[PDB]
C-alpha cells in the first residue's frame, strides 16, 4: 500500500484478500465436486532503459541511472541515483581529431524520482558532463564537473541533512604509454550546508600513481609498472605514489553513493577499495581510534566480549610510498616503504613501514631472508602481552630465515627460523599488527621464479590450529578439506623443520599420495608480561591422505595428529588425533542382482589440558548401505542404509544469523551422545517407498537419561514412511 | 460466456526419481478424469469452505458475496458508457483418485479412499472405503507348479479417513491386512486373511 | 498464416501431484549430520530432509529438524541438547491476559520484565511446558494446478 | 502444426437469453394436477 516495494508490517498477505486463491484455508468450492479459483495476470519487466540513436550521439532514459566519472567524482555506478537521462557523444570518426578518440558525456536526473518529505532525496536534483581523449597509446587524459543541490521546494521541506548543494570538478589520467603505466587524478569540491547562512566547505583529493591495474579496477601491485633489462640483468619497479586525501572528503563531497572510508582498519588500513559496496578508490580516509567512557565512571567502556568500544574521528590521509625489486641471475634482491599521516602532516599520526628481503636459488636448494618494521604512532587496536585488548602506539621488527630443498620427486624439505619482536621486547606473536601495511611482500621459493609477491609468507611451513568442522570427527570423513593444506596465518616466533610430499606433481614418486610432517618451538616468555624467556614450547604434527581405485572400489582415507604443551590461536594444549576412510564401489555386473555397497568409518580422540581442568573428548562415525539394482521384478530395486555417531564431550553450535555456518566443537559438559537409525527405500517401476527410524540419546555420566526432554529415562525417537510418485502431463 | 478446452489432457505419465537410485523415467502412463476450463462468473450455489469439511455449514459466506459483480442481480459492477466488467475463474474437478502402477503379476495402488473386501464379515470396507494408502496384488496364474490353482494374494494398508480432528474416531487410527487364495477344482475358491 | 496463430497462443501446461506421507516423532531433531559428504561438500540426499539451505544467513540442512511437519531449528545449550535437537521451552501467564515465551530449561531463571506479573494459579507458579512432539497425520494429498 | 495448436486451443461458446414475463395471483396454488398425464406417469408440459 505505501509503493515502497517491500512487505511492511500490518500489510495484508495476497491469499488473505482474494479467497480461494490458494492454501488450505478459505477453498471457494461448489457441490457436486467443482472448485473455483480467480485468474491473475503475472508478469515482471526487467528493463529499464530506453536507449535511442546510433553513433555518433546516443541518448539513453532510464529508471535508476548508473553512471561513473572517476574514482572520488561522482562515481553511482552500483545502485544508480535516480530519474533522468544520459548523452553519449563519440567523436571517433571525424577528420583532424579521429585518431584521438574524443568523447562526451552528459548526465541529468532527479534523486529516487518521487520521495517523500522526509526522505534524503525529496526536490534534490543532480547534472554533470565529462570531456575525454586518448592522445598517445592507452593513456587516457579527462576532465569533468558534477552539481547536486535542492530546488525550491526541496529546500523547504526536505527536514533531512542533504547539503543545500555540492559543486565539485577534477580531472584524471589513466593509461599506459612508453611501457610505463601511470594513474592519476585530481578532485575540488565545495558543500554548502542545509543550516541557514552557514560557510562553505572545500574540501580536495589527489593522489598519483605508477602502477598497474586490472579491469576490476583493482590495482594488481605484483606485475612491475615499469621495467628494466632482461632476467638476467633486470630492475622493475612495483609501485610509486603519492597522495593527499583531505579529511572533509567523503560520499557527499564527491556526490558518489558510498564514501571514502577504509575498507578495513587492521589490514591494508590505507586503502579504500569495498569490492562489496562497488568503491574503486584506491587510498581512504583514516580514522584516528580513541578511548570511550560514556557513563564516566573513570574507567573505558568495554564491549560485553572485553572488547573495547571506540569512537573514530576523521583525519585525512598524506603520504608516499615505493616498492622495487632487482633481479641478478640467481640472486634476487627487493624492497618497499611507506610512510602516511594525516591531512594537517601532524607527526602524532604518523604510520611508517619499511623492510626487504633477499633470496639465492641454485639447483634444487634455496635460502630467503627478511626484514620488517612497523612504527605507527598512530593508536590502533591490539591486544597485549596480558591479553587485554588497547588502543595505543605499537612498534614491530620481524626478520626471518627459510630454507628449502627439492631433492626431486613430489618431496620437498624446509627449515626455517622466525624471530618477532614488538615494541621492544620479544614476543610468541606479532598480533597481527604487521597486516596493517599494504606493501610488505615477499619472495617464493623455487628457481626462476623470482616475483616480489605482496604479504609475508609467515603462513608457510607452519602447523594448523583448527578447532571447528561439519563432518563431526574433525575433518577426516570430509572429501572437500585437505587435512595437510591447513596452515595458521599467524606470525609465530619458532624455529623448526617440515618433510611432506605432493602426489599432484608429473614427477611423484606415489601417484595421489600427500602427507607431511614437522617439529617446530615456539617462545613463551617466563611470565605473561615479562621480558626474558626461551623456546620453551614445543609442536609435533603430521598429516595424510591417500586416495586410491582398486577394482571397482574407489577407497580414500586420511589422518592427522598433533601434540603440544602450549596454546596456540584457539587450539587448546594437549595431544590430538584422527582418521577417516570412504568407500564407493560400482554395480557389481558379474554377481547375482547388481550390488553395489558404500562404507564409511571415522574416528577422533583428543586430550584437552585446558586450565579449567583437563577432559577428554571422543567422536565415532560408521555408515553402510546396499543398494541392489535389479530385483526380483524386472523394473524394481531396492537399497538400505545404516549410520550411527557416538560422540563424547563434544557439542554443535548452529548458524549464526550473520552468515557463519555451524560447526562441532569441544566441550567439558559431561555427557554422552549417540545418535542412529536406518533408512530402506525401495521403488517399483517409478514408485518410490521410503522408510526411516532414528534414535537420539544423551545421558551424562552415571547413566541419566535427557533424550526426551520430560526426564521420563527415554531417549527421543522419529519415525517416517512415505510414499513417492511423480508423474507428468 | 465460457470457455472450453479439449480433451487431450486425459493421461499422464510417470518421472524418474530416489534418493540411494535414480529410476528410468517414463515406465507408466495412467488415465485421470479432469474435466477444467475458464468460467465468468460463480453460480448461486458456490460458498467458501474454510473448515475443510466439503460441506456448506452454517456462516459460511457465500460465493457471490465475496466477489461482487461475480453474478446475481445485487452488486453489479459496471462502467458508465455500458461497460460490464465480471471476475474470471478457474473451474475444475477431478473424479479420479486412485493411481495403479506396475502390470501382471504384482500391481500397486495408490489412492485417496480405498475400496477393498476381504469377506462378508471381515474387513469389508468396498462402499465408501475407509482412508488413505495404499493397495498391492499379487496374481499367480503364470507359473510352472501351481498356474491351475490360480493363486492371489492381497495387501492393504492406510490411515483411516486421513486428516481428521482430534474429536473424530479416525484421529491416529491404522489398518492394515493380507489374504492368499487358490482355487484348486472347478470354481470352488478357498482362502484365509489377516486382519 | 499459422506462424501468426501461434504468436497469438497460449501453452497450456497442468501439473499434478501425488503422494502418501506419515511421520512422528516424540522430540524433532536433526538426521543430516549422519550422511555421507560428496567431493564438494553437500550432504548426500535423503527422502528426509525439511532443510533450508541459505548461503546468505549459513543456514544448512544440518541446522533444522526433519521429523514432524515443522522444521524445528536445534538449539545450542543444555536447553536443545547441545545443538542436537529443538530446544526446550516454556510459556509465561502473565495476568490481565497475557503471554510471553521463556526460552529456557529452568523456570527459576527467568527475569520478570518490569510493568507485569505472572499469575500464579494458571499452569505451574505461570510457567507452562511447551510439549515437543510432533505429527503428520497419515494422508495421501492431490494438488491441481 | 495444426494439431498441435488445437490441443492448446479454447472454444468460446458465449450465451444469449431473451424473454418476457407478467404473472399476478391473489393466492399462489397449483395447477399442475390439471395437466394431462403421459403413458411413464409424468404430466405434460406447460409454460407456468
Ligand atoms: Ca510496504
Ligand atoms: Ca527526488
Ligand atoms: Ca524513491
Ligand atoms: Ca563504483
Ligand atoms: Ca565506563
Ligand atoms: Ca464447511
Ligand atoms: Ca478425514
Ligand atoms: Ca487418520
Ligand atoms: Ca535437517
Amino acid at each position: 500500500t505505501n509503493g515502497n516495494g517491500k512487505k511492511d508490517d500490518g500489510e495484508a498477505t495476497g491469499r488473505g484478500t482474494y479467497l480461494g486463491s490458494g492454501g488450505t484455508a478459505a477453498i471457494l468450492r461448489d457441490p457436486a465436486g467443482n472448485v473455483y479459483r480467480p485468474v491473475f495476470f503475472r508478469f515482471k519487466n526487467a528493463t529499464t532503459q530506453f536507449s535511442v540513436g546510433n553513433n555518433p550521439v546516443i541518448v539513453t532514459l532510464g529508471q535508476q541511472q548508473k553512471f561513473y566519472f572517476s574514482d572520488y567524482v561522482f562515481d553511482n555506478n552500483y545502485d544508480g541515483r535516480g530519474d533522468g537521462f544520459t548523452v553519449t557523444v563519440d567523436g571517433s570518426n571525424v577528420p583532424v581529431i579521429g585518431a584521438w578518440k574524443p568523447q562526451i558525456k552528459g548526465v541529468y536526473g532527479s534523486r529516487s524520482g518521487l520521495d517523500g518529505t522526509a526522505e534524503a532525496g525529496y526536490g534534490v536534483y543532480y547534472r554533470g558532463v565529462r570531456a575525454q581523449i586518448t592522445p598517445v597509446g592507452t593513456l587516457t587524459a579527462g576532465i569533468h564537473y558534477a552539481q547536486e543541490g535542492r530546488d525550491m521546494f526541496g529546500a523547504a521541506q526536505n527536514t533531512t541533512s542533504t547539503p543545500s548543494d555540492v559543486t565539485t570538478y577534477g580531472a584524471d589520467l589513466h593509461g599506459k604509454a612508453f611501457g610505463v603505466e601511470l594513474h592519476s587524478e585530481y578532485a575540488t569540491s565545495r558543500v554548502r550546508p542545509n543550516t541557514a547562512n552557514a560557510a562553505v566547505q572545500t574540501s580536495n583529493a589527489f593522489y598519483a600513481r605508477v602502477a598497474t591495474r586490472k579491469d576490476n579496477l583493482a590495482f594488481d601491485l605484483n606485475t612491475p609498472a615499469a621495467k628494466f633489462g632482461n632476467d638476467t640483468f633486470g630492475v622493475s619497479l612495483y609501485d610509486l605514489n603519492y597522495r593527499k586525501i583531505d579529511a572533509g572528503y567523503n560520499n557527499v563531497a564527491g556526490i558518489s553513493e558510498y564514501g571514502y572510508g577504509s575498507y578495513s582498519r587492521t589490514s591494508a588500513q590505507n586503502i579504500a577499495y569495498n569490492p562489496d559496496t562497488g568503491v574503486t578508490a584506491p587510498f581512504a580516509n583514516l580514522d584516528r581510534q580513541a578511548y570511550t567512557d560514556a557513563n564516566n565512571d573513570g574507567t573505558s567502556d568495554r564491549n560485553a566480549d572485553g572488547t573495547v568500544v571506540a569512537t573514530n574521528t576523521k583525519i585525512g590521509q598524506m603520504g608516499f610510498g615505493v616498492k622495487a625489486a632487482a633481479n641478478l641471475g640467481p640472486v634476487a634482491i627487493g624492497g618497499y616503504y611507506d610512510t602516511s599521516t594525516g591531512a594537517n602532516g601532524d607527526n602524532a599520526n604518523r604510520m611508517t613501514e619499511a623492510g626487504g628481503s633477499a633470496k639465492v636459488a641454485y639447483s634444487i636448494f634455496s635460502l630467503r631472508g627478511t626484514y620488517n618494521t612497523l612504527d605507527s604512532n598512530r593508536p590502533q587496536i591490539y591486544r597485549d602481552a596480558a591479553g587485554t585488548q588497547i588502543i595505543g602506539d605499537a612498534k614491530v621488527r620481524r626478520y626471518a630465515v627459510q630454507a628449502d630443498v627439492t631433492p626431486g620427486l613430489g618431496l620437498f624439505v624446509g627449515a626455517y627460523y622466525r624471530d618477532v619482536n614488538v615494541n621492544g621486547v620479544r614476543s610468541t606473536t606479532d598480533r597481527g599488527l604487521l597486516g596493517r601495511g599494504y606493501l610488505a611482500s615477499s619472495f617464493e621459493p623455487g628457481v626462476g621464479n623470482n616475483a616480489y609477491r605482496t604479504g609475508l609468507r609467515c603462513a608457510d611451513n607452519n602447523f594448523g590450529t583448527g578447532t571447528r568442522d561439519i563432518d563431526g570427527v574433525g575433518g577426516v570423513l570430509n572429501p572437500a578439506v585437505n587435512l595437510d593444506q591447513s596452515r595458521t596465518a599467524t606470525c609465530f616466533t619458532s624455529y623448526g623443520v617440515e618433510a611432506g610430499h605432493a602426489g599432484d606433481n608429473a614427477n611423484a614418486l606415489v601417484k595421489d599420495l600427500f602427507f607431511r610432517v614437522g617439529y617446530s618451538r615456539v617462545y613463551v616468555p617466563t611470565t605473561a608480561t615479562a621480558t626474558t624467556g626461551d623456546f620453551s614450547g614445543s609442536v609435533t604434527y603430521g598429516d595424510a591422505r591417500y586416495d586410491r581405485k582398486v577394482g571397482v572400489a574407489n577407497v580414500r582415507l586420511a589422518g592427522s595428529f598433533s601434540t603440544t604443551n602450549t596454546q596456540l590461536d584457539s587450539r587448546p594444549a594437549g595431544t590430538r588425533g584422527a582418521v577417516g576412510l570412504i568407500v564407493r564401489t560400482d554395480p557389481l555386473e558379474n554377481v547375482p542382482f547388481r550390488p553395489q555397497f558404500n562404507g564409511q568409518v571415522g574416528y577422533y580422540t583428543a586430550d584437552n589440558r585446558v586450565a579449567a581442568g583437563n577432559y577428554n573428548a571422543n567422536a565415532t562415525k560408521y555408515g553402510a548401505g546396499v543398494v541392489l539394482n535389479d530385483f526380483l521384478l524386472p523394473q524394481t530395486k531396492i537399497g538400505v542404509r545404516y549410520d550411527g555417531y557416538m560422540a563424547q564431550n563434544r557439542q554443535y553450535t548452529p548458524f549464526d544469523g550473520d552468515g557463519t555456518q555451524g560447526y562441532f566443537s569441544d566441550a567439558n559438559n559431561n555427557r554422552r551422545t549417540n545418535l542412529n537409525g536406518v533408512y530402506v527405500e525401495g521403488a517399483y517401476q517409478d514408485l518410490i517407498f521410503s522408510y526411516g527410524t532414528y534414535t537420539l540419546s544423551q545421558k551424562d555420566l552415571n547413566g541419566v537419561e535427557y533424550g526426551s526432554g520430560i526426564n521420563n529415562g527415554q531417549p527421543a525417537r522419529g519415525q517416517t514412511f512415505k510414499i513417492s510418485y511423480k508423474v507428468n502431463f | 460466456l465460457g470457455f472450453d478446452t479439449s480433451g487431450q489432457f486425459s493421461q499422464v505419465t510417470s518421472g524418474t526419481g530416489g534418493s540411494l537410485f535414480s529410476t528410468a523415467g517414463r515406465l507408466q502412463v495412467n488415465q485421470i478424469d479432469l474435466n477444467f476450463g475458464l468460467v465468468t462468473g460463480l453460480p448461486s450455489d458456490a460458498y467458501v469452505d474454510t473448515n475443510g469439511n466439503g460441506k456448506k455449514d452454517d456462516g459460511e459466506a457465500t460465493g457471490r458475496g465475496t466477489y461482487l459483480g461475480s453474478g446475481g442481480t445485487a452488486a453489479i459492477l459496471r462502467d458508465p458508457a455500458g461497460n460490464v466488467y465480471r471476475p474470471v475463474f478457474f473451474r475444475f474437478k477431478n473424479a479420479t483418485t486412485q493411481f495403479s502402477v506396475g502390470n501382471n503379476p504384482v500391481i500397486v495402488t495408490l489412492g485417496q479412499q480405498q475400496k477393498f473386501y476381504f469377506s462378508d464379515y471381515v474387513f469389508d470396507n468396498n462402499y465408501d472405503g475407509r482412508g488413505d494408502g495404499f493397495t498391492v496384488t499379487v496374481d499367480g496364474s503364470n507359473v510352472p507348479v501351481i498356474g491351475a490353482w490360480k493363486p492371489q494374494i492381497k495387501g492393504v494398508y492406510g490411515s483411516r479417513s486421513g486428516l481428521d480432528g482430534t474429536a473424530e474416531a479416525g484421529y491416529g487410527v491404522y489398518y492394515r491386512g493380507v489374504r492368499a487364495q487358490i482355487t484348486p477344482v472347478g470354481t470352488l475358491t478357498a482362502g484365509i486373511h489377516y486382519a | 498464416r499459422i506462424a501468426a496463430l501461434e504468436r497469438n497462443a497460449f501453452s497450456v501446461k497442468p501439473s499434478l501431484t501425488i503422494g502418501y506421507s506419515v511421520s512422528r516423532t516424540s522430540r524433532n531433531f536433526d538426521v543430516d549430520r549422519l550422511f555421507p559428504l560428496n567431493a564438494d561438500g553437500t550432504v548426500a540426499n535423503n527422502a528426509f530432509t525439511s532443510g533450508g539451505i541459505d548461503t546468505d544467513t549459513g543456514a544448512q540442512r544440518r541446522d533444522f529438524g526433519d521429523f514432524g511437519n515443522a522444521s524445528d531449528p536445534v538449539v545450542a545449550g543444555a536447553a536443545g541438547l547441545y545443538g542436537f535437537a529443538d530446544g526446550v521451552s516454556y510459556t509465561v501467564y502473565f495476568t490481565d491476559g497475557s503471554t510471553a515465551t521463556f526460552d529456557g530449561l529452568n523456570p527459576a531463571d527467568y527475569k520478570v520484565p518490569t510493568g507485569k506479573v505472572i499469575d500464579t494459579t494458571k499452569g505451574r507458579n505461570g510457567f507452562g511446558f511447551n510439549n515437543l512432539a510432533r505429527y503428520k497425520e497419515g494422508s495421501t494429498d492431490i494438488g491441481i494446478s
